[PDB]
C-alpha cells in the first residue's frame, strides 16, 4: 500500500518557537494530504486538507505545503495549546493512510 | 457522531458499533471508520456511502470488517469477527466533508467505543 | 366506429369573413410586476415563449340572423360553422430575445478546460443568459390542445423516500393554457416539483412548467376534435457545456474510470448541462402572415367548430426581443452615475387573427342524432355554463365580426382568389 | 438463383393496422444506477445515443381468426403478413443532450497556442463534455440488423506482445442490440477492449461499444431479410482540437522535422483528437413522424415478414435533451448551499410505432417449397424455442393490436388516402 513516512517521531520545543513537521509519500499523492492533530485523550481534529487549506477554526500560525510526494506542516511561534500529536494522511485515493505521527512537547528545565 | 463508550466480547465472537449521524443531512457523505490502539497511531478500516452502499476497504480489513448504514435512523454500523487480544481498541466513525474536489475535511470525530476482547 | 364529418355535415354556399382588431400584449419578459403586500398583478408577465392560446367565439348560426333562410330546414335540420381559412398576422419586427438568472447552478465551463477546476464552495452560481430554441406553431382545433411535460411522478409504497433522494419522473398530460410557457431547450418538465433548487434554469421558466404539445396523442384522438390542423417548426444547437454545483445525487461508478490522486483524486461533477440557443430567425422561413386553406383535414372532424367554439395555439419566437427601458431619477447631473437611473424591461406582442368560415347544416336523423349523442352529448342539448371555466385562455369574441362581404378583407381576397368561384 | 417475393408470394386485398399504444423510456443518460453489493439494475441507463431494435410479434394470420376464409386454400397454401407502411412516431421536444467524463485524456488545447505547453507530468485529465455527432436513422426488416465496429484483432503467433504493444484491429461484424450505442464522433470501436485508459471518451461510451450499421453487407445480402427499408441521416463537425496524454506509442519519424533546442528540444504529442458536434437539431430535418410507404424493396425480400417477425431498429438524437432534477436535503436555510443539494440526470425518450399490413398467400407447390426450405427452413416447420434469445431487444407484441379498420387511425387514413382504393 501508500506508505506515509512521517517525522521526526518526537520533537521538542518552546511557546514562541516555530517548528516544522515533514511526510513523504512511497509514490505520488498530487496535492490530496490532510494533517490532524490528537491531544493526550481526545480524539484527531483535522487542520490541514488539499496539502495547505486551513481548516474550520485552525489559526493562521499554521501552514501546509508540499505537492507531489514530499510535504510539510510549519507551527509559526507555537502556542501551549500546540503540544500534542501530529499526524498526516493522504486523501488521494482508496486505501487511505497515516504516516507514523509526531510527538510534540514542551521544553522545559 | 453520537458512539456508544464501550464493549466487552468474547474471543471469536463478532461485534456490532453503532455511530448516531445527527446535525447534518446524512446521506450527502461518506462515514469513516478508523482503529486506534494505544501502542500505535491511527489506522483507517474504511468507509460506506450510505446513499447507495458503496464501500472502500483496507486490504488489512477486507474479511474482517463489514460496513453497513441505516438511513432512517442516520445510523452507520461496523461489524468485526473472529474477534481476537489484536482487536481491542478504540473505534472511531468520522466525516468525511466532500463538497469538490479542492473542498473537503474528514473533521468531525465521533467519541469513539472502547472495544475489549476478553 | 367514427366517421368523416363530411358524412353527415353538409356544406352550403355561404362563407363570411371574421377577425380580430389588432391584439396586443405588453408586460415583463420575465415574471409578473405585483405589490409586494398585494397579489394584485399590476403588470403581467409577456414573453415570446408562452403559448398564447386563443378561444375564438362564434355567433350561433342557428340563432344568426341570415337575409336569406330558405337554404335549409330549421325542422330537420341544425347549422354549424366551419373553418376554411385562417390567417395568423404578426406584427413586430423579427427579432431574438434572452432570458437569464442571477444565480443560474453553473460551476465550471467545462467545454474546454487548462487544469482541473478548484471546488465547489459554498454557492458557486453565476449571473448567467442565454438564447432560447426558436419554436415557431400554430395548433388549430374545435377543443383546447394538449400538452406532456414531465413532472413528479407519485412514489410506490415502499423504501422511505431519503431525504434529497431523486424524485421519480411521469409523463402528465395537461391542457394548454394561455400563457404556459414552451419547452426552451431545457425540455418539457416542471421545474417547480422537480428542481429544488429554484436555479437550474432562467427565471422565466424557473418555477414553471415547460409543455410540449402531444402531437400523437391529439392525432390518435377518434373523432380529432383537439386539432384538425397544424404547423410546427423548431431548432435548437449547443452554445455552451457547463457543470452543476451541489452534491453527487448518484455516484459515478467506478468501473468506468481510473482513480486519480492529488488534484485529479476527487472526481469533477460530472452532471453536465448545455445552454441552448435558437440560432438566426429569418422572414423566409416565417410560418405566419400567411393562409391557411383547411380543407382536407387528417383526422375525422374536418374543421367543424362543433359549440361554436374554435381554438388557435401559436407559439412564436422569431419577435422574442424584450426592450430595456430606463428612466433617469434626476435630470439634472451632466455626470452619469448608474444609480441615477432605474432599468426595466419590457416585451411586447401583436397579433390579428382572420377566418373564413363555411355555413355547414346537419339534418338531424335517428342515426346522426345517435352519433352526435355519443361524440359530444352537449351538441344536441345546446341546439334547439363554461365546461373548461377551470383553464384560461385568451377570449376572442367574434359574434359581432363576421361579414359576408369577404371582398373587402385581404383574408377574403385571398380565399376568393384561391378557391376561384 | 433468389427471386423477388413477388414472384411466389401472392397479395390478397385484405389490410390490417397495428400499433404499440405509446412506448416509454427512462433512465440515467450515460450508466445505469444499481445497488453497489449488488448487481440488479435499479435504474437503467438510457440515452439519446443508443440504438433501438424493436422485435415486433405479429399474430400467425395461419392460427389468426378472420371473418371470412374464402380468400384462399388452406390445404394448397399458407399465409404470410408483408409490412406496406409504417410510421415511427417520436414525442418529446427537439433539443440536443450531452456527454462528457470526469478524467478525460485532455492533455493541451492544440487548436491554438501561444508559447509551447509545459510538460506531462501525472494525470493531467480534464473534467469535459462536448455534443455528439448528429445521428437519425430507421431500418426495417424480418432479421435483426447487423452493425461493424473496430475490435481487438487476434494475434499472429510470433512476436510475442511486449507490454503496451499497440492491439491490433478487426473488423467485427456483430448483431446490434438494443440498448447498443452509436458512433457519437469517435467512429464506430470498442473502446473497453481498445482503450485500457478509460478516458479517451465520455462515460457512456467509455466501456461500451459504438456500432455502425453495416449498410454494405445487409443490401449484398442474397435474400435481402435483414433490411428491405433504410433512412439514414448523420451531420458532424470538429468543434475542438486536442491533445492526448499518456506516452508516445509510436515515435514520430526524425526525418519529418527537424529537432528543436530548450523548449522546443522534447516533442509535445501528437497524438491529436478532434472533439465532435453534431450541429444544430431541426424540424425540417426530422426523419421520423413521416409514413414510410414500403411498396417497392431493393431487395428480392419485398417486405415480407416471415415468421411473422419484424424488425425496425431506430437511432435518433435530435431528442437527446437529459433533464437535470435535484431534490434538497433539508426545506429550512434560505440560503444556498451546495451541500444541501442533491443532483442527479434522467433522460427520457417516447415513442409509438404504427404499422399497415398486407395479407399474402403462398401456394405451397414443390418448387415453392424446395426454395423457401432453402431459404429458411423454419419457415416450412413453423407452418401447419427463439433462435436469437442470446440477443437482447425491445420486445413488441402485437398479436391483439391488428384492426381491419385502418379508418379508425392515423397511419390507416393516410395509407387509403395515399393508395387512393
Amino acid at each position: 500500500d501508500i506508505v506515509m513516512t512521517q517525522t521526526p517521531a518526537s520533537l521538542s520545543a518552546s511557546v514562541g518557537e516555530t517548528v516544522t513537521i515533514t511526510c513523504r509519500a512511497s509514490e505520488n499523492i498530487y496535492s490530496y494530504l490532510a494533517w490532524y492533530q490528537q491531544k493526550q485523550g481526545k480524539s484527531p481534529q483535522l487542520l490541514v486538507y488539499n496539502a495547505e487549506t486551513l481548516a474550520e477554526g485552525v489559526p493562521s500560525r499554521f501552514s501546509g505545503s508540499g505537492s507531489g510526494t514530499q510535504f510539510s506542516l510549519r507551527i509559526n511561534s507555537l502556542q501551549p495549546e500546540d503540544f500534542g500529536s501530529y499526524y498526516c494522511q493522504h486523501h488521494y485515493v482508496s486505501p487511505l493512510t497515516f504516516g507514523a505521527g509526531t510527538k510534540l512537547e514542551l521544553k522545559r528545565a | 457522531l453520537q458512539q456508544s463508550g464501550a464493549e466487552l466480547a468474547r474471543p471469536g465472537a463478532s461485534v456490532k458499533l453503532s455511530c448516531k449521524a445527527s446535525g447534518y443531512t446524512f446521506i450527502s457523505y461518506w462515514m469513516q471508520w478508523v482503529k486506534q490502539r494505544p501502542g500505535q497511531g491511527l489506522e483507517w478500516i474504511g468507509a460506506i456511502y450510505p446513499g447507495d452502499g458503496a464501500t472502500r476497504y483496507t486490504q488489512k480489513f477486507k474479511g474482517k470488517a463489514t460496513l453497513t448504514a441505516d438511513k432512517s435512523s442516520s445510523t452507520a454500523y461496523m461489524q468485526l469477527s473472529s474477534l481476537t487480544s489484536e482487536d481491542s481498541a478504540v473505534y472511531y466513525c468520522a466525516r468525511p466533508s466532500y463538497y469538490d474536489y479542492d473542498v473537503t475535511w474528514f473533521a468531525y470525530w465521533g467519541q469513539g467505543t472502547l472495544v475489549t476482547v476478553s | 366506429a367514427v366517421v368523416s364529418t363530411d358524412e353527415y355535415v353538409a356544406r352550403t354556399n355561404i362563407y363570411y369573413h371574421a377577425g380580430t382588431s389588432r391584439l396586443l400584449a405588453v408586460g415583463h419578459p420575465y415574471f409578473p410586476i405585483k405589490k409586494p403586500n398585494n397579489n394584485k398583478i399590476l403588470v403581467p408577465k409577456v414573453s415570446g415563449l408562452q403559448y398564447r392560446v386563443f378561444r375564438i367565439h362564434l355567433p350561433d348560426p342557428n340563432k344568426f340572423g341570415f337575409p336569406d333562410t330558405s337554404f335549409y330546414n330549421p325542422d330537420t335540420q341544425r347549422l354549424v360553422w366551419a373553418c376554411v381559412g385562417v390567417e395568423v398576422g404578426r406584427g413586430q419586427p423579427l427579432g431574438v430575445g434572452i432570458s437569464g438568472h442571477p444565480l443560474l447552478n453553473k460551476l465550471d465551463d467545462t467545454e474546454n478546460a487548462s487544469a482541473y477546476a478548484a471546488n465547489a464552495g459554498v454557492d458557486n452560481r453565476e449571473c448567467i443568459s442565454m438564447d432560447y430554441k426558436q419554436t415557431q406553431l400554430c395548433l388549430i382545433g374545435c377543443k383546447p390542445p394538449i400538452g406532456e411535460h414531465w413532472g413528479k411522478g407519485s412514489p410506490c409504497t415502499q423504501v422511505a423516500v431519503q431525504p434529497g433522494d431523486c424524485p421519480p419522473l411521469e409523463l402528465i398530460n395537461t391542457v394548454i393554457q394561455d400563457g404556459d410557457m414552451v419547452d426552451t431547450g431545457f425540455g418539457a418538465m416542471d421545474f417547480t416539483t422537480l428542481q429544488a433548487n429554484k436555479s437550474e434554469v432562467p427565471l422565466d421558466i424557473c418555477t414553471s412548467i415547460c409543455k410540449y404539445p402531444d402531437y400523437i396523442k391529439m392525432v390518435s384522438e377518434p373523432y380529432g376534435d383537439s386539432l384538425f390542423f397544424y404547423l410546427r417548426r423548431e431548432q435548437m444547437f449547443v452554445r455552451h457545456l457547463f457543470n452543476r454545483a451541489g452534491t453527487v445525487g448518484e455516484n459515478v461508478p467506478d468501473d468506468l474510470y481510473i482513480k486519480g490522486s492529488g488534484s485529479t483524486a476527487n472526481l469533477a461533477s460530472s452532471n453536465y448541462f448545455p445552454t441552448p440557443s435558437g440560432s438566426m430567425v429569418t422572414s423566409d422561413a416565417q410560418i405566419f402572415n400567411k393562409p391557411y386553406w383547411l380543407q382536407r383535414a387528417q383526422g375525422h372532424n374536418n374543421g367543424i367548430c362543433w359549440g361554436n367554439q374554435l381554438f388557435v395555439t401559436v407559439v412564436d419566437t422569431t419577435r422574442s426581443t424584450n426592450m430595456s427601458l430606463c428612466a433617469a431619477i434626476s435630470t439634472s447631473e451632466t455626470t452619469y452615475k448608474n444609480t441615477n437611473f432605474k432599468e426595466y424591461l419590457r416585451h411586447g406582442e401583436e397579433y390579428d387573427l382572420q377566418f373564413i368560415f363555411q355555413l355547414c347544416k346537419i339534418t338531424l336523423t335517428a342515426d346522426v342524432m345517435t352519433y352526435i349523442h355519443s361524440m359530444n352529448s352537449t351538441i344536441l342539448e345546446d341546439w334547439n355554463e363554461d365546461p373548461l371555466k377551470k383553464y384560461t385562455f385568451w377570449e376572442v369574441n367574434l359574434k359581432e365580426k363576421f361579414s359576408a362581404d369577404l371582398d373587402q378583407f385581404p383574408l377574403g381576397r385571398k380565399f376568393l382568389l384561391q378557391l376561384g368561384l
